[PDB]
């Protein structure tokens, strides 16, 4: 039980994380697009579930220049990372086991 | 909101959609011949050595029947006057016979294969 | 052949060799001393099964 | 320098004459198309080797020797 | 405001910085050229530039900055000199949102023909934007990518008062 | 095949094949087995028959 319960829990996570990752993605592929209507449906629930992680960390980065913060992208892209590593390479011969995820 | 001084010429968005699209379609149609509802895209209506042959057919049928020797025009020019190689005096014309592949075409593949 | 495998790929091995010196096992409960030394799955040989074992799925 | 160079290098008759009766035997405009031209091209450099030699080569050698590697 | 045309050293260093984009995705060159071989040549035109656009880790970051705040908002220099510059910045962001989606591919479209098909529609549509801004870069006039190129007329205006 | 040019694309009756063959330049798995590090990312006992079953399926092996 506790196997397949973990396998699943850390799946899930991997999705929601990777969900995440495209939810920043588009926002600073929009902040390139300065005439939105942030209001409308779409970009409301897009804000939304962006709106309280931009908003820890508006403190940080000084306002030098209000147009547009990558950090979100840099920060969430490590921590993925960090993710695969806290759970070129020279080896014997050539190692099968580097092409799975 | 400032393009530019307007005696600098613009090129609209258009010109570029069209150049864009029209090059993805020039590559599908040459992909695929015999989808293109039925048919297939040519670059040329006839092969010039077929032209140049007909000219010359009807050329030296219309010499002979004036009663005189008929001449053969080539393509690329005509003989060198030298006298070291056969190859040099014919050169322009061995030049043009030379190119008769490439010129023909084409320099993609003629069928499809799915990798 | 191994003629043809060697004008292919090489090793390029820039940090050292990769093969070293084999050590052998004991079991815990003719002439010649045998190898031992590839009886885990974690050696070599085991890798080279396993790379053919993948390429064939 | 086009111009300029070509007052230099393009040949008389009596040049022409001089490279084609030392290199081949015979008098000009007697030849084929392209055993002319190697008349005219060795007047021609002829002309140039001796420009460069009577008219930049007489007083640049005044031996300033220094300045090797 | 300087409104001047271009004259040659401005082109001559505009195309360097096209060229840019080029070798960031020259490596996905192989899978285009094995269908079309008449543009085989653009296998082995980047070589240098690839060598000298790699001569330090920092190289490109450096370039990046230096271009925005020495060219961009530099008020003297003409201002189609200008948008050509941020024309090659944009390109350049463009390919690496390209690399930025090829390196999050799934394994099991990773070892299909389909990545094949991204691989060279990932060369061929950079190569294309590439040749479009070079063509009227070397013609001196302003060329409108849709989508792109209202954003760099609106990042040059607002780079010119980045100082009041 | 780093030593080499190890792509094919040749043109009208221009191609020669010299221990790089037909079949490993352009045909198939052959092609695309040998390009296989541009797909790496950038334990071994017992996970990797189990992913290999989960992710690639075929009865001529799993069933
Ligand atoms: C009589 C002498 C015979 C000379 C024949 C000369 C042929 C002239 C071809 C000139 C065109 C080549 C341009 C020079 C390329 C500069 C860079 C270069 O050297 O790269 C050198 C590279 C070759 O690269 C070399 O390759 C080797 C592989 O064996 C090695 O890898 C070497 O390291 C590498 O340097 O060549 C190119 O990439 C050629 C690209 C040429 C295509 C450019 C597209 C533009 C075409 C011209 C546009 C015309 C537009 C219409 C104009 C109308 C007027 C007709």
């Amino acid at each position: 039980l506790t196997s397949v319960y973990a396998r699943t829990f850390e799946r899930a996570a991997f999705g929601f994380a990777k969900m995440y990752l495209f939810c920043l993605f588009m926002r600073v592929l929009l902040s390139w697009f300065p005439s939105i209507d942030w209001n409308s449906q779409p970009w409301a629930f897009l804000r939304l579930i962006t709106e309280p992680y931009l908003q820890i960390y508006r403190g940080i980065l000084p306002p030098l220049f209000g147009q547009l913060d990558f950090t979100p992208l840099f920060g969430f892209l490590i921590l993925q990372d960090v993710v695969e590593l806290m759970s070129s390479m020279f080896w014997t011969t050539t190692d099968i086991m580097c092409y799975f995820d | 909101v400032y393009k530019g001084p307007a005696s600098i010429p613009h090129a609209s968005a258009e010109v570029f959609g069209a150049f864009f699209l029209a090059t993805n379609t020039a590559l599908l149609a040459h992909m695929f011949p015999g989808k293109l509802f039925g048919s297939e895209l040519h670059v040329r209506k006839w092969d010039p050595d077929y032209l140049a042959s007909c000219c010359n057919e009807q050329g030296m049928r219309r010499e002979a029947l004036s009663g005189k020797k008929p001449n053969l025009w080539l393509l690329g020019g005509g003989p060198r006057l030298v006298n070291d190689s056969w190859e040099r005096m014919w050169w322009n014309n061995l030049h043009w016979k030379r190119w008769k592949v490439p010129r023909t075409g084409p320099a993609f593949p003629q069928d499809m294969y799915w990798q | 052949t191994l003629r043809w495998r060697k004008t292919l790929y090489v090793a390029s091995l820039r940090r050292g060799f990769r093969k070293k010196s084999r050590k052998q096992r004991i079991l815990v409960m003719s002439l010649i001393t045998k190898p031992t030394h590839s009886y885990t799955v974690l050696g070599k040989r085991a890798s080279r099964y396993r790379h053919q074992i993948y390429k064939d799925v | 320098t086009v111009a300029a160079g070509a007052a230099i290098v393009v040949p008389s008759g009596k040049q022409v004459e001089a490279a084609s009766l030392d290199i081949y035997g015979r008098p000009p405009s007697q030849l084929l198309p392209n055993e002319r031209r190697a008349a005219e091209f060795a007047a021609g450099h002829r002309r140039w080797k001796g420009f460069v030699d009577n008219s930049i080569y007489s007083w640049t050698r005044t031996l300033p020797g220094h300045d090797n590697p | 405001r300087n409104e001047g045309p271009m004259t040659w050293p401005w082109k001559l260093m505009c195309a360097i910085l096209y060229m840019l984009p080029w070798v960031d995705v020259t490596e996905k060159t192989v899978y285009f050229v094995e269908r079309f071989p008449a543009f085989v040549w653009t296998e082995y035109f980047s070589e240098p530039f690839e060598h000298w656009y790699n001569i330090h880790e920092y190289a490109p970051l450096f370039i990046f900055f230096a271009t925005y705040l020495g060219i961009v908002r530099n008020k003297k220099i003409p201002h189609v000199a200008r948008y050509h510059v941020m024309m090659g910045v944009m390109l350049d962001i463009v390919a690496m949102i390209l690399i930025v989606t090829e390196e999050n591919l799934p394994t099991g479209v990773l070892w299909t023909p389909w990545s094949d098909l991204f691989y060279a529609l990932m060369f061929w549509f950079i190569f294309l934007l590439v040749i479009y801004c070079l063509f009227f870069c070397f013609l001196g006039w302003y060329c409108e990518i849709p989508l792109i190129s209202e954003g760099v007329y609106l990042q040059i205006e607002q780079a010119e008062q980045l100082g009041q | 095949l780093i030593k080499y040019q190890a792509f094919d694309a040749s043109t009208y009756d221009q191609g020669v094949y010299d221990f790089l063959t037909i079949e490993d330049l352009n045909y198939g798995f052959d092609r695309f087995w040998l390009r296989r590090k541009m797909r790496n990312h950038q334990g071994p006992r017992v996970e990797f028959f189990r992913i290999l079953f989960e992710q690639f399926y075929h009865p001529n092996f799993h069933d």
